[PDB]
């Protein structure tokens, strides 16, 4: 919905750095 | 037996957060000479000295100079500070004799008691410092002829894995304990902060782990565990944009065992943004709690604050919950609210106005408070309730004379 | 407090007297306590 | 019945045991204060200076209610 | 004397508005109270637990000192 996929958009793009 | 899911939704959506950082030893940062405060400089120094230590161990005379100079300032500051401890101890042994210094007793407010009947129990010698702090914890209704305080809250705070004041892992812990022969209350909370990068070595990238536990015997006979992992970074959409994500797990362990019981899983996001003259701070969350026997229950929550340049004194906030109980196709239960505040000064007084809207029951709540530290001109409105009391007195005095 | 560990003595006295001939009664309630911290 | 005997015993216990003890402790406190001001005058007599100019008794009990440092 | 007479005289006219009891029913019909300030608290006993709000957390500074 909104706070499952976009709650993993931030998780994936935080994993994209570290 | 688990708390309602609105409790978790309120707990996971409470604004834009900011984690715990490194604290610096002031005599070795800015070697000898006095300093000032700035977050980026201290964060730079902490990672800079670990880097120079690694390069100095590898060889590299330019790093060895910097690390040796830091070591010199470190030794000088440490010896100065122990000299200050010796001077303070000698001054205390001069000012009092072999006597000690005694704290103030706690003030509990007025009572129908002589108010020094038990004040001699809270005046004690200091001990000065051991690392932890204690406060007493008080209940709402105490016993009649005694002091109301029953429990003790302990607080500890440290930074364990540092090399010479260049710390690693900020850490703190808080435990409330109330023990008697009938009941037992034991609450606890711990936070651990982990720093991955600071500028100019990267962007500011910090994660934080929180754990908490709840024991309350013999009322509940189950214990409560919560764990939160949440990560923040400054950026991701533009320069200096404070974004963060996080997850939360919770359980009600049956008999104390953390392997059995109902569970709660939740995730959250935060962000800030600046478009036009509008600056907004928003956060949102979704919780997927398990019921006692019913199964999945899910909820959505969101908060927003809209800062505004022009009219820089109007505060306005918006809040939303959505509830999804079983039979989800026709039980979507929404709720949203608005809040406005403003602030004036007139007639030698400071006025503040707050307007609140709940939007399910269409009610507007207005609340104005004033404060006049100059005169009693603000009391002219006091004639409003004084008339009606008279109209409720004579009408009583008529009916009491019939 | 001699380096902690207090020494000395302490005495407390309290008297409560009812003055109403009103719903409460005529009473007199007295308490005395005595503590000695001896080496 | 015995209650007036209790009242008379409480008044007698106060007037014969509690009042002189508090009076003696207070008198020791003013003698200690006079020792303080005698030492201050002796210190300023050790130099070639003037007298310390203590305040009067009204100021003494009023400052006893309204100190900032001890 | 004049002021405390004129203020009460205006209060008599302004307080004598029509109806005067339907608004009592409107105010008391919302027996749910005004919404109260949120704090983080424990689930079992409701004692407050500490918060990390950025507008408060950005003012905080700590340091490290040697122990005795
Ligand atoms: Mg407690």
């Amino acid at each position: 919905k909104f706070i499952f996929w976009a709650a993993m958009v931030y998780a994936t793009l935080y994993g994209n750095y570290e | 037996r688990l708390p309602p899911m609105t409790f978790f939704v309120e707990q996971m959506s409470e604004g834009v957060l900011k984690p715990e950082g490194w604290a610096t030893m002031e005599t070795v940062a800015g070697l000898g000479e006095e300093v000032t405060e700035d977050e980026g400089a201290e964060s730079f120094n902490h990672v800079y000295y670990r880097q120079m230590y690694e390069l100095a161990v590898a060889g590299d005379p330019w790093a060895q100079r910097e690390y040796a100079a830091m070591l010199r300032a470190y030794d000088k500051g440490c010896e100065s500070y122990r000299a200050s401890y010796e001077e303070a101890d000698v001054d205390a042994n001069v000012e009092y004799g072999v006597e000690s210094y005694v704290v103030d007793p706690i003030d509990f407010g007025p009572s129908f008691d002589p108010e020094d009947m038990y004040s001699h129990r809270h005046a004690y010698a200091e001990a000065a410092d051991a690392g932890v702090t204690v406060i007493p914890s008080q209940d709402y209704y105490g016993p009649e002829h005694d002091d109301p305080l029953n429990g003790i809250v302990f607080q500890y705070e440290a930074q364990p894995f540092s090399r010479h004041g260049w710390g690693g892992v900020p850490f703190d812990l808080t435990v409330c304990c109330e023990k008697d022969k009938t009941s037992l209350c034991l609450q606890g909370e711990t936070h651990v902060s982990l720093v991955h990068s600071v500028p100019p070595f990267g962007p500011r990238h910090i994660t934080q782990v929180t754990g908490s536990w709840e024991v309350l015997r013999p009322n509940i006979k189950d214990v409560m565990y919560q764990l939160e992992v949440d990560t923040f970074k400054d950026g991701l959409l533009g320069k200096s944009d404070h974004a963060g994500c996080g997850l939360m797990l919770a359980r009600l362990g049956e008999g104390g065992d953390p392997r059995k019981g109902p569970t709660a899983v939740g995730v959250r996001l935060q962000d800030t943004l600046r478009v036009g003259p509008f600056k907004l701070e928003a956060c949102a969350s979704k919780v997927a709690v398990q019921g006692p026997t019913g199964g999945k229950e899910e909820g959505w929550g969101a908060r927003a604050f809209v800062g505004y340049d022009w009219l820089p004194g109007l505060g306005m906030a918006f809040d939303f919950i959505q509830e999804r109980t079983p039979e989800e196709g026709g039980k979507r239960l929404r709720g949203y609210g608005a809040n406005f505040t403003y602030d004036w000064e007139a007639l030698g007084a400071a006025f503040g106005m707050e307007v609140d809207y709940v939007a399910a029951s269409e009610s507007v709540f207005v609340s104005v408070n004033a404060f006049s530290g100059n005169d009693y001109r603000l009391g002219w409105l006091l004639l409003l309730p004084a008339v009606n009391y008279f109209k409720e007195t004579v009408s009583s005095l008529w009916a009491r004379l019939r | 407090f001699i380096n902690g560990n207090q020494l000395g003595e302490r005495m407390l006295f309290q008297v409560d007297q009812g003055l109403n001939p009103l719903s409460g009664g005529i009473y007199n309630r007295a308490t005395a306590s005595y503590t000695k911290f001896l080496e | 019945w015995l209650l007036p005997v209790a009242i008379a015993a409480e008044v007698l216990f106060y007037r014969r045991f509690l009042h002189p003890r508090l009076d003696d402790n207070q008198r020791r406190v003013e003698r200690e204060e006079e020792r303080v001001w005698a030492l201050r005058g002796q210190q300023r007599r050790a130099l070639g200076l003037h007298r310390p100019h203590r305040p009067d008794k009204d100021a003494a009990w009023r400052l006893e209610q309204m100190y900032d440092d001890d | 004397a004049v002021k405390v007479a004129l203020g009460v005289a205006f209060a008599f006219w302004w307080t004598s508005g029509p109806g005067a009891d339907e608004e009592m029913d409107a105010k008391a019909q919302q027996e749910p109270d005004r919404r109260s300030q949120y704090t983080r608290h424990y689930a079992f006993k409701g004692r407050g637990r500490k918060e990390f709000l950025r507008s408060d957390m950005k003012n905080d500074a700590n340091e490290l000192v040697p122990t005795r």
